[PDB]
RNA sequence: GGAGGUCAACAUCAAGAACUGUGGGCGCCUAUAGAACUUAUAACGAACAUGGUUCUUGCCUUUUACCAGAAC
RNA sequence: AUCCUUAUGCACGGGAAAUACGCAUAUCAGUGAGGAUUCGUCCGAGAUUGUGUUUUUGCUGGUU
RNA sequence: AAAAAAUUAAGGUAUGUAUU
């Protein structure tokens, strides 16, 4: 099965309400770009990871809470958030919902 | 591949049609030379050649109904769905930049959702220290607070207790004594706490809000 | 390698550079004994089929036909050397002869890559494109 | 053919000998095939014969653990209730510890995301997983097939097993609840140690001074010796049988508990094509195997010690010993084992003898296997480390206790629960005979010479240890330590690991890879590697490779040099950060640095002041050595013992301002006793192991599996190292100099920042795009550290060979330097080269033009340009063209901001102006004398073309934004120049095209609010 | 016939005892080929250079360059 | 005549998802697809196989 | 009247149109 061609094809435009809202989960968020901007001649705010390697999170807290260390809640995109695929949403569900069942049996025995 | 098929030329050469662009005494002594040292100076079919030989036998019956394409792994249909499962992509949430969590916060915000739907049925060790020259920016900014009032000590205990928590010690407990300097009790409630350490201390600094 | 076909005359190079308009015309010139021209016979022939869209592939042997060895210059035991629109096309390895292709490819992925940049690149009529991977220290 | 191959190249690789990129990729898969061909041969041939245990063979084992957990008095372990305090706390720690792997990501693999919105859904129905998770553990009995990949370490490829999702989560709450109940009923007792409380370094610490402190081990005076053992219990969890197994954990915790666990190891394992159920071993990939290992390891060292024994170096259950005590030094002196533990597989015994005791074990070996030729000292290990004098000497009554003891614990462990080798169980002696004690845990080699027998010779060495008994309170033991020869080839073949698995990456990511793994390998081992000697010869080797990768991809051909402030600037500044561990000369020439202010321009150089030159400062000092942190530590824990006493003696709380002068100090450290978090981290047991095991599970190299930071605090401080490099190349200054930062056109560096090229990469792979197009975009991030060092590496000195010039430009290039020919190549792109000469050539006529009058100038004529002197080189020609009302009065020709002119030296006539546009190096970014020296060689060069023999070069660079010219001088010239070329140069269209033209190339911007409007 | 030929062509080329095969002459003798052992590789040349392969040391992991050991 | 229930069709209004939705001169399939089990029994419709698109389908508007 | 050398080379071709 064949490789389609490396021709590319005149980049095309959409955008409402429903398209933005798709892509949310396709694009650096404004929280997530600050991590990109590394300030030059001083060194990053990082945390160690779980692993302990050191994670640079460059510009994503203000000169203010770094001193501080506070850390910034700042705005969270809701947009990208984790959600569970087609297959698997049920199967929790399911899985649920037959539980429930279980512990009835248990309540009345 | 048709012309592949069909065979003729013109008496033609190769390079011009296109329209190419490129981007006997002595002899026959060295052939005799030559020969004055060629004179002086495989495994697997052996393996093999032995089954060749072994098959002539089989028919031209046989040769044809031969069944022509099994696949045993069915390597195409795991190859997809593993190109599937690998195409695109998400990009990770921001609840993840990893500064935030605090285990207790996160207890006691979940017990009390958990014993809710019950009831229904019925800083970081991590993070780098503060820089120098990040540190500094926020001294100025307070100073510059300061100076704006000189009254107003709530812009006084701020650099006490601001400054306190980035670093503290020498710094904090020698502003929260200047501006010091009587009416409000605010500023005498501080210094006793962060200052006082000791009895004596504690007692002297009492003795100005008094 | 039986997948492939061969080009048996000059005059079957000729016509079959011609005749492909739409697609890469490749070609290893080489002879069939050699260690280098086997390996590379397989290579490609694994890769022939994926590519049929963009890139038509030949075999042609220094043998069969001795005609082209003076023009575009055929040392050593195979030349990969790419047609698009009789443009002899034209790219830089990082190995210091931008014409043609001399040394074994080791990956499958890695000889789509430059099949698919000389096409892409190709398409422009640039004459030179760039191999992403620079293999000088290979060959 | 394949097979074969196959184990050729794999030793090929051990080796660190050379075999390609593609060789190495290939040869991890056809291992795994194999290694899953023999998997599934070992499988199918216990169909046939059956379970190899014997029923006689197990009621030996399984009565021992049944006679132990009585003597202890062990409630066993219920099943959790619906209703139970800590559900939360368990299911938050559970879920944080699956959640931890996907915190360092900027993307999510499509599975990835699934696991992460189960997490999710875990925190947002608190109340409805626990019940299904309840469920699961009492009725699920079937499970969906888990897959198998492996890990290469170059050396041991190793399985990793990925389960499903769902299934992790149970399997994680109940190895959490199980190892917090567990260790609340002190079901492990002191012996088994990869345990909580001591990192492993710790732990060795803590062994050897247990060594020393037993009562009377050193004396040899009457025919007395010890022995220590190690042994790889070998296969163990390989070899771990069900239906024995279900029994073991029936003993110990409710039945539908155990029988989940047993089930939850069969499975159908798949690896691409293959297939095999697990009937017999454990798979190591699941969340409760942890607790599983250690109850094994339970059952064996019962075996080894007996009840008897056993009693004794755990204590009774109401008093409990510390890890290494008894009570009396009666009960010490019972047995001929003295000490004992075990780390996951690996033991470690001590044995105390006395000839009468002596003599019997060894004549009943020799007896049941006589050898007269002498020959057990054939097959005898040494440590191959250590010099002659100090391994083990090896001598017929000291060899035969060893095969003695050694054939002793052979004949306590069955052989169907484990198997125990001669090969892989080192044995050491300590007698008359041999006066060095020698055995490796983690990955140290320990010797311990006393004081009473130093005499036999000694070298004093960097990891040396003083060893104090709690009595004498002297130093009657010292200690030794070295790298073990298996942690310096992990590291080699890892190092090799960075420069095969990338046939691309950045510069920049490459030299992340290596501080990882050095400070990694500095930290564990502190003061041993100063005394590994093949170690630190490959610290400097592994240095260089990794410099040779990068300079290879910035040129072909290689440098002479290339300046140190390259590598070791950090990242900020636009350096690859890299560390040091090596001896590195900062040539005194690269330390130069030029600056203007509009009064003139000033030099800089330390190169004169001669003293010890400027050297790379280097891991060394850094990092404290692993005695003074334990020295610290007990004192320091004193301290804020007493201090805790103080506070409520006087009925008062600690306060920080008493501890703020310690926290970095103690191995936990104080801080960690004020953290916030750390009433919930109480509930966090076995954590230690969990991590040993993540080996397990997933696919990332965790150098740092030694420590939990929430329970340790943070083990190191490199801060000062970053400050200390910066001024040993000289300062923010010294290293600018090597930058194109001039040529930005930023005065000051305060309010910059970079775009970070890594998230750069991000951004463009959320399109959709070819192979071809992907790597393309992966070199981008490489062609920035070009431009941003291009000064420094284009110079003569760096890459000798022969210039050449850009087609419409005045810039030169020493190599080819693909990637420097690009970037330059666009920044200037429609004739930028010309227009730059034009705008300057215009300011000053538009000057003059209007000047005309003050300084009595009858013309001001801009003449004609063959269109191609701008760029050329070799010969100039006129430009602007001056005349007078008379004459005027020249000087000698002098430059701009000098002070002393007079002009009676000549009279003459008319005046001309040459602009000359230079981009310079590193060499030569002083126009001073470049300038001077065209001037010189135009004015007298028989080609050049010029109006009269009066004229004025004025050079500038693009490159630093410099600027000078050597003049002959007129009242209202000096004073008129110096003020416009002050507004010339800080206004002109075609600058500014440069200027920000490059700022795109580098990425750098300016902010004030980040926040959008 | 003889010496010498800075003339060529064609064969061989360390020595020795012992085994097998072929040919010639009257079991013996002579010649040629193969295998084994010894001498010391007393040297066909009191001289000694380059290259290929395979291994082992250094390497930019590149050469129409090499470092210095091994065997063929 | 009002009222109420289920199915199907067009439809205002409100949500969720596109790793999802289909297609086949193609194999079987309540004459039992595919699963669960406390081992006594219990649910009952799709599973293979090849393929098309899938960080997007059509359509407008601004600003340069 | 205190001291300079003993290391070499390839991996460096701008397309593209027009004229010959
Ligand atoms: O609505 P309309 O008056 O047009 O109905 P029709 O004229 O089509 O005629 C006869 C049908 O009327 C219905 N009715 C009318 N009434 C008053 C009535 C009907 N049906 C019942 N039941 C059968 C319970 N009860 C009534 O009081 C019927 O459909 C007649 O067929």
């Amino acid at each position: 099965k064949a490789l389609p061609i490396p021709e590319d094809q005149p980049k095309k435009k959409r955008a409402g309400r429903k398209f933005r809202k798709y892509k949310e989960k396709f694009r650096l968020s404004h929280v997530r770009q600050l991590q990109n901007r590394m300030e030059f001649g001083k060194q990053e705010q990082t945390v160690l990871d779980s692993y302990g390697e050191e994670v640079g999170l460059g510009m994503s807290n203000t000169s203010l809470q770094q001193a501080v260390g506070a850390t910034s809640g700042s705005r969270r995109s809701a947009g990208n958030q984790a959600k569970l695929t087609k297959v698997m949403k049920h199967r929790i569900s399911e899985a649920n919902q037959q539980a429930d069942e279980f512990l009835i049996s248990l309540g009345h025995n | 591949p048709s012309f592949l098929d069909q065979e003729p030329p013109a008496g033609y050469v190769p390079g011009i049609g296109r329209g190419a662009t490129g981007f006997k005494t002595l002899e026959l002594k060295l052939a005799q030379k030559k020969k004055k040292r060629a004179n002086e100076k495989s495994n697997v079919k052996r393996q093999f050649a032995d089954l060749k030989e072994s098959l002539a036998a089989v028919t031209e019956s046989e040769w044809m109904d031969i069944p022509d394409a099994t696949d045993f792994t069915r390597r195409n249909k795991r190859n997809r769905i593993q190109e599937q499962l690998n195409r695109k992509t998400y990009a990770a949430p921001d609840s993840l930049i990893p500064g935030n969590v605090d285990l207790n916060k996160l207890t006691e915000e979940r017990e009390k959702l958990l014993q809710s739907q019950i009831d229904e049925n019925l800083r970081v060790n991590s993070l780098s220290d503060a820089t120098l020259e990040d540190l500094q920016k926020m001294r100025t900014i307070l100073k510059s607070y300061r100076k704006a009032d000189p009254t107003n000590p709530q812009g006084w205990i701020a650099s006490a207790r601001l400054e306190e928590k980035a670093r503290k010690f020498s710094v904090a407990k020698k502003i929260i004594e200047n501006g010091c300097q009587p009416r409000s009790s605010d500023i005498w409630l501080e210094n006793i706490r962060l200052h006082e350490s000791d009895v004596h201390y504690c007692k002297t600094l009492v003795a100005t809000a008094i | 390698s039986v997948l492939l076909p061969q080009l048996r005359t000059g005059w079957h190079v000729d016509q079959a550079i011609v005749t492909e308009t739409k697609r890469l015309v490749v070609i290893r010139f080489g002879r069939k004994n050699d260690r280098q021209c086997m390996i590379m016979d397989e290579l490609l022939s694994s890769i022939a089929e994926r590519v049929r869209n963009f890139a038509v592939i030949y075999l042609c042997d220094i043998d069969e036909v001795s005609d082209f060895d003076e023009m575009y210059e055929l040392t050593d035991p195979m030349t990969v050397m790419f047609f698009y629109h009789n443009k002899h096309m034209m790219c830089d390895f990082g190995t210091g002869n931008n014409n043609k292709l001399n040394f074994i490819v080791d990956d499958k992925q890695e000889m789509i890559d430059i099949l698919e940049t000389i096409f892409r690149g190709a398409r422009k009529n640039k004459g030179l494109v760039v191999s992403p991977y620079d293999y000088n220290h290979k060959r | 053919a394949w097979v074969s191959a196959a184990h050729y190249n794999r030793e090929r690789i051990k080796r660190g000998a050379h075999v390609e990129k593609t060789m190495v990729k290939k040869n991890l898969g056809r291992l795994t095939r194999l290694w899953i061909k023999n998997e599934q041969e070992r499988q199918r041939q216990i169909q046939k014969n059956g379970p190899e245990i014997t029923p006689e063979e197990a009621t030996t084992i399984f009565s021992v653990m049944v006679e132990w957990l009585e003597s202890r008095s062990f409630s066993p372990i219920p099943f959790p209730p619906l209703t139970y305090k800590n559900d939360t706390k368990i299911l938050v720690l559970a879920l944080e510890d699956l959640k931890d792997v996907y915190a360092s990501k900027v993307r999510l693999n499509a599975s990835e995301r699934e696991e992460l919105a189960l997490i999710e859904e875990a925190y947002d129905n608190p109340h409805d997983t626990l019940n299904r998770i309840k469920k699961y553990l009492l009725t699920q009995r079937v499970f969906k097939p888990v897959d198998i990949t492996m890990m290469e370490n170059y050396q041991n490829i190793s399985p990793v097993y990925s389960v499903d999702p769902l299934e992790k989560i149970t399997d994680a709450y109940l190895d959490q609840y199980l190892w917090y109940e567990a260790d609340q009923r002190k079901l492990f007792p002191n012996w088994i140690k990869p345990s909580d409380s001591e990192i492993p370094p710790l732990l060795v610490y803590k062994w050897t001074q247990g060594i020393n402190n037993l009562s009377e081990i050193w004396d040899v005076s009457r025919g007395q010796s010890a022995v220590l053992l190690e042994t790889t219990l070998g296969e163990m969890a390989e070899k771990i049988d069900f239906t024995l197994l279900n029994r073991l954990l029936r003993l110990i915790v409710d039945p539908n508990i155990a029988d989940y666990i047993t089930a939850k190891n069969n499975v159908v394992i798949n690896f691409k094509d293959m297939s095999h159920v697990n009937k017999y071993g454990l798979i190591r990939g699941l969340k409760f195997a942890s607790f599983i290992f250690q109850y094994y390891g339970l059952v064996i060292d019962l075996l080894l010690l007996g009840q008897e024994r056993a009693t004794d170096l755990a204590g009774p259950a109401n008093n409990p010993n510390e890890f290494m005590q008894f009570k009396s030094k009666e009960v010490e002196k019972a047995h001929p084992i003295r000490l004992y533990t075990r780390y996951l597989d690996r033991i470690y015994m001590l044995f105390h003898f006395e000839e009468d005791e002596g003599e019997e074990l060894t004549d009943e070996y020799l007896a049941e296997n006589p050898d007269p030729n002498f020959e057990n000292s054939i097959g005898y290990n040494n440590r191959k480390c250590w010099p002659k004098d100090s391994r083990m000497r090896l001598i017929r009554q000291d060899v035969n206790l060893g095969r003695a003891v050694f054939w002793e614990i052979q004949s306590r462990v069955p052989t169907s629960l484990t198997s125990i080798k001669w090969e892989n169980a080192f044995v050491s002696v300590y007698s008359k005979n041999n006066p060095n004690l020698l055995f490796s845990m983690c990955g140290f080699e320990v010797r311990i010479l006393p004081r009473q027998r130093m005499e036999e010779v000694v070298s004093n060495d960097e990891g040396v240890w003083d060893l104090v008994d709690e009595r004498t309170k002297q130093r009657t033991a010292k200690a030794y330590l070295k790298v073990s020869e298996e942690e310096i080839k992990k590291f080699d073949s890892r190092i090799r690991g960075i420069l095969m698995a990338s046939g691309s990456t950045t510069f920049t990511k490459v030299a992340a890879k290596w501080n990882t793994s050095l400070i990694s390998l500095f930290t564990y081992f502190r003061e041993a590697i100063v005394a590994t000697e093949p170690l630190l010869d490959i610290l400097v080797k592994g240095e260089t490779r990794i410099q040779n990768r990068v300079k290879l991809g910035l040129n072909s051909k290689m440098p002479t040099r290339f300046p140190p402030a390259v590598f070791y600037t950090p990242k900020e500044l636009g350096g690859l950060g890299m560390i040091s561990a090596s001896h590195i000369l900062i040539p005194a020439s690269d330390l130069s640095w030029s600056k203007q202010t509009d009064t003139g321009i000033t030099h800089f150089r330390a190169g004169m002041t001669h003293e010890d030159e400027k050297l790379i400062p280097t891991i060394f000092r850094y990092i404290t050595t692993w005695e003074n942190e334990f020295l610290d530590s007990q004192r320091v824990w004193a301290e804020y013992a007493t201090k805790r006493q103080e506070a409520i003696q006087q009925n008062r709380r600690l306060a920080f301002e008493e501890l703020e002068g310690s926290w970095d100090r103690g191995i936990p450290r104080i801080s960690t006793l004020f953290q916030r978090d750390r009433h919930t981290l109480a509930y966090d047991r076995g954590h230690r192991i969990r991590r040993e095991f993540k080996q397990y599970s997933l696919e990332r190299n965790s150098p740092f599996w030694w420590t939990n930071s929430h329970h340790d605090g943070k083990l190191w401080n490199l801060n000062a190292y970053r400050t200390d490099v910066i001024q040993a190349l000289g300062g923010i200054e010294t290293i600018l100099e090597h930058t194109l930062f001039k040529g930005t056109g930023f005065n000051s560096w305060e309010g910059l920042f970079w775009e970070k090229a890594s998230g750069f990469e991000d951004s463009m792979q959320f399109k959709k795009l070819t192979h071809a197009q992907r790597t393309g975009l992966s070199q981008i991030p490489n062609r920035r550290f070009t431009l941003w060092w291009s000064p420094t590496i284009n110079r003569a000195n760096v890459y000798v060979g022969f210039l050449v010039q850009l087609d419409l430009t005045g810039i030169f290039l020493h190599g080819k330097i693909p990637t420097l020919k690009i970037s330059l190549i666009q920044i200037f792109r429609a004739h930028l080269w010309q227009k730059i000469h034009e705008s300057i050539v215009f300011d000053i006529c538009q000057i003059l033009d209007g000047e005309l009058d003050v300084l009595q100038i009858e013309s001001v004529t801009k003449e004609t340009v063959h269109p191609r002197k701008s760029y050329k080189m070799n010969s100039s020609a006129a430009d602007i063209t001056m005349e007078s009302v008379h004459e005027w009065e020249v000087s000698k020709p002098s430059l701009l901001h000098e002070t002393n002119d007079s002009f009676k030296g000549l009279i003459t006539n008319k005046m001309w102006f040459d602009v000359q546009l230079r981009y310079g190096d590193y060499d030569s970014h002083d126009i001073s004398r470049y300038v001077r020296a065209k001037f010189l060689d135009y004015t007298t060069d028989n080609v050049s073309m010029y109006p009269s023999p009066t004229g004025v070069m004025i050079g500038i660079d693009l490159a630093y934004n410099m600027y000078d010219a050597y003049g002959n001088w007129f009242n209202g010239l000096k004073p008129l120049i110096q003020n416009s070329m002050r507004t010339i140069m800080k206004a002109n269209p075609a600058l500014y095209v440069l200027r920000e033209r490059i700022r795109k190339g580098l990425q750098i911007y300016q902010s004030s609010v980040q926040e959008p409007f």
